DNA sequence: ATCAATATCCACCTGCAGATTCTACCAAAAGTGTATTTGGAAACTGCTCCATCAAAAGGCATGTTCAGCTGAATTCAGCTGAACATGCCTTTTGATGGAGCAGTTTCCAAATACACTTTTGGTAGAATCTGCAGGTGGATATTGAT
DNA sequence: ATCAATATCCACCTGCAGATTCTACCAAAAGTGTATTTGGAAACTGCTCCATCAAAAGGCATGTTCAGCTGAATTCAGCTGAACATGCCTTTTGATGGAGCAGTTTCCAAATACACTTTTGGTAGAATCTGCAGGTGGATATTGAT
């Protein structure tokens, strides 16, 4: 039979489409899952993570580090109006906070 | 725990509370803030540990796992990243 | 007699190499990423599940995923995700 | 002199220092006992994965830091620089934790 | 007719049990309807997740109970847990 | 001969059971789950109607209206917390004025 | 010429509206604003009667609750008059900002 | 249109909120706030409308929109 | 604190309009009786971890002394915001129509589910690779007293 | 308008705990070949929704007045920060033991799968009644004069 071609390579993605499809089928979200659904979702997840690794990589570079750590992710997320909105009720373990001293507290 | 565990909320020392307020950007701290913070922390932990334990008993386990805690934190609208393994 | 646990780790690493060829990632950082992928997954699938339900449909399709994406994500982040999502589908259906 | 810093300068040095780091501010063992004690009162003989306690400590500290942030805004709103119980109360009330 | 169903008859029956002399306006009833659907989804939803976390495919009274324990505050939980197990027993008895 | 009457309930065991399987909650639904669930709903409903029934009585109304439900709900601490993020159309609010706002 | 002291009528108004449950914003003005806002998202849309009422019940409830928090912030600052500063602090803490 | 929400109307809402004295800057601040409120909700309501392939925004669409925004409303079908 | 003179609430009452409750009939659902599967519970059993405790070292919590400067109290009046009488018009509300469209049905081509079988991509240790944590020092601000 | 005094950086280095790779199965995608389910593509319908059109009755926009709240300007008793000396007890690593997750099997109580029969619950006019609109008459307050 035809040589095997993964659905990820067909959609041109890095995230596992087959995996996601299984996760959708077994998560009791609906009686049936369309063929395009896992592709769409797997792509959105890949996009969102690529989008946060971009910002975290930069923060890591601004700190002269070649390895991304929880703190870089916090900086990235909390310094981006939208990501922060999206993860407003989420906490990054070992992320710390953004430096911010209320002006009125500075020596007068 | 072998020895009975008692009055440990006092383990949350004045200085540890001070460091927390610093990180939160506080410059000056009233003397009564310490007990208040202990009281708030206790309520926070009880609420979460309660839900966590409920997941544990429901799984018929005797061991509270990070997952139990993660699921409890999420229920309180307190989602945590980093311990789902 | 093994206990193998799946994760998004290899995929997250491949994406990291794309956007930053010179960067690595601490396992704890990888832990945050895995938590993040699962959170969004559930938030999206969840909204999609309801959508199909409110509309009396038994099947979640790429259309349900799309509106869920427009509902959960803020402004620009959404248009972008829609782009990637639509692009991936059209490319996939054409057996491309 | 003896050299002595003015009240507030070191407090500011500390703020900058901790907003720059990410380490847990509460000590481990003491926090661990508290968790086992509270849990002990719900179900006896419970065990805990090392990770479970760490997750709890990360969550509590992130929660308190955030509460102090809001609490600080309340104190400042009242033209004060010193946080007081009334500030934590107003914040927990508005947050809907004790409305 | 198809159209749509609600909990109206049942809410009216419980009302008669607690206040035989009392009735309910159309809107107040609309409010009870919402209330019921809301609580239902919260518990079924929590029961679903509970069952999934433990890799169980079926949702039983055990999952509904834990869900109620997680969702209801203090006393409300105690009384709901009693009424529930109470109803199961009777249902199982006769 | 319905399941509701077999559990000593007013609330619909059968319909609750159906809503459970159609709701994408799990592949299977046990026999007692709907019974238990229907019971909790009947209990919560009775709880609220009881108090709302009172409120309507003290207002000299024979019919409960949203005002009464909002009163019942907000004056009870546990129900208030259960519905802390819910809003009752046409319910208004609990009359209440901050002490510092009163004269004398 | 009879003239109530400042505050006495505001108080009487507080008792009045906290006792009632009717909508406090005029129907048409509101409805018109809803349609306008809606236009900036999707076009040539139609609205169900009940849909506009649902949005209005939510708005009023939302503004009423916000004003309660705002009031606590004003009273916290030794004032009895709400100011933009109060609404801002309240929304900051609610996580709306 | 936003001006349609008059001063006496905002006063009334604040009264039910227990407010006794009001700064003149409040009315415009309240209109701004209200606007963002309606936008966030109407955005999602309409999105539910569009997914169902309808041109008419239903009460439910609104109800689902309020629910997502954590502003659950009772009495309009849900 | 009293009197007096208004001004607003707040039951209570009557006449009905219009919500509710009450009736009577189905389609749609729930209930039944049988018949067959099967999820998952009980019974082991491998072996990860978790509970606890021991020791040494030293990072930190504590208690104490002082006095800087912040919160709390007060006073005073500039001028913001409330209370009111006026005059205007925008919002009510009341029909009348036309029609833009949710809602439904009947089909069927196109899309999904599923059991069986191949074929890897993923994951769990080993085996390698290496950032950057900890340590060290002068160079640079940043304070606070003069 | 300085300068000891300290704290804060920045750059450099190294090796070991923490990433990254390299291996090798093998659980779980993907490829086939049917066996169901669907989503609509047309074609029709009564509707709830817009559209106008038109009185008018509150409600709102304005312009006056001036009560009294918000802030600014002071004052100063003490609380809370800054430094230190102590010496307790948290951290680090590891050792022991065995409690209890997790992985497998075996197999019923329990859940699903039909084929039909009964019983409901939703509907919509009819037949009740119950709030509501207006009007008092009598509490309850307010506000100004003394
Ligand atoms: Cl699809
Ligand atoms: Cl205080
Ligand atoms: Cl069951
Ligand atoms: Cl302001
Ligand atoms: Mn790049
Ligand atoms: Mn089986
Ligand atoms: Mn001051
Ligand atoms: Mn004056
Ligand atoms: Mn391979
Ligand atoms: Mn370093
Ligand atoms: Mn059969
Ligand atoms: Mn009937
Ligand atoms: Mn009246």
């Amino acid at each position: 039979r035809a040589k095997a071609k993964t659905r990820s390579s067909r959609a041109g993605l890095q995230f596992p489409v087959g995996r996601v499809h299984r996760l959708l089928r077994k998560g009791n979200y609906s009686e049936r899952v369309g063929a395009g659904a896992p592709v769409y979702l797997a792509a959105v997840l890949e996009y969102l993570t690529a989008e946060i690794l971009e910002l975290a990589g930069n923060a890591a570079r601004d700190n002269k580090k070649t390895r991304i750590i929880p703190r870089h992710l916090q900086l990235a997320i909390r310094n981006d109006e939208e990501l922060n909105k999206l993860l407003g009720r989420v906490t990054i373990a070992q992320g710390g906070v953004l430096p911010n001293i209320q002006a009125v507290l500075l020596p007068k | 725990h072998r020895k009975v565990l008692r009055d440990n909320i006092q383990g949350i020392t004045k200085p540890a509370i001070r460091r927390l307020a610093r990180r939160g950007g506080v410059k000056r701290i009233s003397g009564l803030i310490y007990e208040e913070t202990r009281g708030v922390l206790k309520v926070f932990l009880e609420n979460v540990i309660r839900d966590a334990v409920t997941y544990t008993e429901h799984a018929k386990r005797k061991t509270v796992t990070a997952m139990d805690v993660v699921y409890a934190l999420k229920r309180q609208g307190r989602t945590l990243y980093g311990f789902g393994g | 007699k093994r206990s193998r646990k799946e994760s998004y780790s290899v995929y997250v690493y491949k994406v990291l190499k794309q956007v930053h060829p010179d960067t690595g990632i601490s396992s704890k950082a990888m832990g945050i990423m895995n938590s993040f992928v699962n959170d969004i997954f559930e938030r999206i699938a969840g909204e999609a599940s309801r959508l199909a339900h409110y509309n009396k449909r038994s099947t979640i399709t790429s259309r349900e995923i799309q509106t869920a994406v427009r509902l959960l994500l803020p402004g620009e982040l959404a248009k972008h995700a829609v782009s990637e999502g639509t692009k991936a589908v059209t490319k996939y259906t054409s057996a491309k | 002199k003896p050299h002595r810093y003015r009240p507030g300068t070191v407090a500011l040095r500390e703020i900058r220092r901790y907003q720059k780091s990410t380490e847990l501010l509460i000590r481990k063992l003491p926090f661990q006992r508290l968790v086992r004690e509270i849990a002990q009162d719900f179900k006896t003989d419970l065990r805990f994965q090392s990770s479970a306690v760490m997750a709890l400590q990360e969550a509590c500290e992130a929660y308190l830091v955030g509460l102090f942030e809001d609490t600080n805004l309340c104190a400042i709103h009242a033209k004060r620089v010193t946080i007081m119980p009334k500030d934590i109360q107003l914040a927990r009330r508005i947050r809907g934790e004790r409305a």
